[PDB]
């Protein structure tokens, strides 16, 4: 869970960036 | 009559169906996914020797965030996790993953989604490539 977790999260911030 | 549910397990299925042997949101499920497994292979390896798999999803949503960067990645950790099983020959959990990651996603997280206009918010979130 800790794994999806931050993972999930760098795929988010990655995306706001691009946004 | 959960059009929400209806939708979301025809994409999810579709998507894990496909991988393992709405096109709107089909297409930015795959490429946004493949990034995801690609990047994060070993993760994926490691997480998959290891429907339990339900309070992991809904583990990773306990310190009360929710993002579609989560949730496209707990989707893809399910195609990889479909191409397992097809690997293996075990092609007859595909379809009840699906479900249950539906189940756990639209069950939890439905009032997040409805907020975020479903399938629709998904979409122009990842619009940007
Ligand atoms: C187990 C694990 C921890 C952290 C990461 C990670 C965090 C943030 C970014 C951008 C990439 C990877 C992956 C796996």
């Amino acid at each position: 869970a800790a794994x999806l977790r931050r993972i999930g999260d760098c795929v988010n911030l990655r995306q706001k960036l691009l946004n | 009559e959960d059009d929400l549910y209806r939708q979301s397990l025809e994409i999810i299925s579709r998507y894990l169906r496909e991988q393992a042997t709405g096109r709107r949101a089909l297409e930015t499920l795959r490429r946004v996914g493949d990034g995801v497994q690609r990047n994060h292979e070993t993760a994926f390896q490691g997480m998959l020797r290891k429907k339990s798999f339900s309070r992991v999803m809904v583990h990773v949503f306990k310190d009360g965030v929710t993002n579609w960067g989560r949730i496209v990645t707990l989707i893809s950790f399910g195609a990889f996790v479909a191409k397992h099983l097809k690997s293996v020959n075990q092609e007859s959990f595909i379809e009840p993953l699906a479900e249950t990651i539906t189940d756990v996603l639209v069950r939890t997280k439905r009032d997040w989604l409805v907020k975020q206009r479903g399938w629709d918010g998904f979409v122009e979130f990842f619009h940007v490539q």
